[PDB]
């Protein structure tokens, strides 16, 4: 499901080497290391990201995300 | 050409700076409102300079009036200072190409870089305080200075005077923040990390702003502008990038990304990473 | 064969650690991890990409051109 | 705890495989290589970083940091 | 030898995971993984590169490249 | 010792996979894999870097480098 769509409000590297983003008021974390710089690039450039997961409760995990420009 | 910068009041100070800008630069077509613009320094031959006479350190009084700054016109660098009482031009070592007629030229061992000046001055620009009082102290230090090698107090004086003349000419932000110190309250201006970063990114800003065509934002390294009022409130004069400080590497000034004008080198500098898992495991 | 040529309309990191891009109305995916930053960079800076493959599904050859 | 918040004043990689950043007058280090490109990008783009650690003593290590555009 | 000096005219990721750049009208490939993003960023900014190789004909391999500020 | 402090005049990927930068007229190489993108990022943005090493003659190796904003 599409859990959240919008710009990245903040990102955060976590002590367990997971990575959190806040999108449309909701926070999600990923353990996929490859997503860390990609999400940062998206955050820096104001990409619209779509967090996709089987669970969309804020604080849940994700491993699928779409990147869109304006 | 000679210009006065009169520190008597905020009015006289801003008027002085505006007159200099009008004479030495031309507004950008796309960053100009009324007579308040980001302006490009008009081309002059290398070695061209203008003189700045310092006035009004004591409000509206014809005293403390023997300091002149020599400013290379194409880049607004301070090449040195003149004691007009002794008719002596103390010239930094990186400006042997600047020749001023009619004065005794003292060629100094000290170069003008902020690295050198901060070292000799034992004073960091980030957090540096400037007041009417310390500008008077700075003036007296420069009038007492003699010899071919900058002293600590002469270096502190140059740091303060370059900030409130050349850097304020470049950045309307520094003009606005510093001018409060000239009011009757006599508060202290403290140079901020953001002020310092502006001065460190002048050339990069200068390469990017001529390309602006009303994008929703401008990003140049650590510098961000979100609208035209932020640009105008921050920047007043830029280099003519048609100067070595304009280009770092490559040949592409800007990339438009999501309606924001980026310095291309900034984007390249965070888009040059390989796959993160491969990076971190490949030790 | 040149499967698609144009700007990247969207990109997507997938749960199986592959990476999808949409080019000229068609979606393609690659399993090569180093193409993930290369493609996202191309998408952000407006490069024309040419997806190439034996049949035109997955790909592992792509040309990058500044616009 | 939030140890430091601000732009990155400098970063430094040391011979002993630690990566120091200075934020708001305070120095901290991390040996997570994941964080080196993330922190340097944050430095060169002027992001506001929040260094986070259980304890915030000077010269201590960290592996949690939040990234904000402003 | 210094085979080609100039801007990257195009780059290409290859099926065998090598990476090709066209410089001064000639194509060169490299198997050095770390050069892939470094070359692409040079490409996007117009950075001049010098390709160095035993042979300079189009289609030659390289393992050494200089990134210039020209 | 502080060997060199200045902007990166060029960078080079070497045949042995080390990475060379020219700073203040002298060339320095590093085998530290983490430094390759960081050094190119410095070169791209004209960051002042400080090369620190036990020998400072051109051709010396290094593993310690500071990335400055000024």
């Amino acid at each position: 499901a599409d859990c959240a769509k919008g710009k990245i409000e903040f990102s955060k590297y976590n002590e367990d080497d997971t990575f959190t983003v806040k999108v449309d008021g909701k926070e999600y974390w990923t353990s996929r290391w490859n997503l860390q710089p990609l999400l940062q690039s998206a955050q820096l450039t104001g990409m619209t990201v779509t967090i996709k997961s089987s669970t969309c409760e804020s604080g849940s995990g994700f491993a699928e995300v779409q990147f869109n420009n304006d | 050409r000679e210009f006065t910068i009169d520190f008597s009041t905020q009015q006289s100070y801003v008027s002085s700076l505006n007159s200099i800008r009008t004479e030495i630069s031309t507004p950008l077509e796309h960053i100009s409102q009324g007579t308040t613009s980001v302006s490009v320094i008009n081309h002059t031959p290398p070695g061209s300079y203008f003189a700045v006479d310092i006035r009004g350190l004591d409000v509206y009084q014809a005293r403390f009036d023997h300091l002149r700054l020599i400013i290379e016109q194409n880049n607004l660098y301070v090449a040195g200072f003149v004691n007009t009482a002794t008719n002596t031009f103390y010239r930094f070592s990186d400006f042997t190409h600047i020749s001023v007629p009619g004065v005794t030229t003292v060629s100094m061992t000290t170069d003008s870089s902020y690295t050198t000046l901060q070292r000799v001055a034992a004073l960091e620009r980030s957090g540096m305080q400037i007041s009417r009082h310390s500008l008077v102290s700075s003036y007296l230090a420069l009038m007492e200075f003699s010899g071919n090698t900058m002293t600590r107090d002469a270096s502190r004086a140059v740091l303060r005077f370059v900030t409130v003349t050349a850097e304020a000419l470049r950045f309307r932000q520094i003009q606005r923040e510093f001018r409060q110190a000239l009011s009757e309250t006599a508060p202290v201006y403290t140079m901020t990390p953001g002020d310092v970063d502006l001065t460190l990114n002048w050339g990069r800003i200068s390469n990017v702003l001529p390309e602006y065509r009303g994008e929703d934002g401008v990003r140049v390294g650590r510098i961000s502008f979100n609208n035209i009022s932020a640009i105008l409130g921050t920047v007043a004069v830029i280099l003519n990038c048609h100067q070595p400080e304009c280009q770092i590497t490559g040949d592409r000034p800007v990339i438009k990304i999501n309606n924001t004008l980026w310095e291309s080198n900034t984007a390249a500098a965070f888009l040059n990473r390989k796959s993160q898992f491969l990076y971190t495991t490949g030790k």
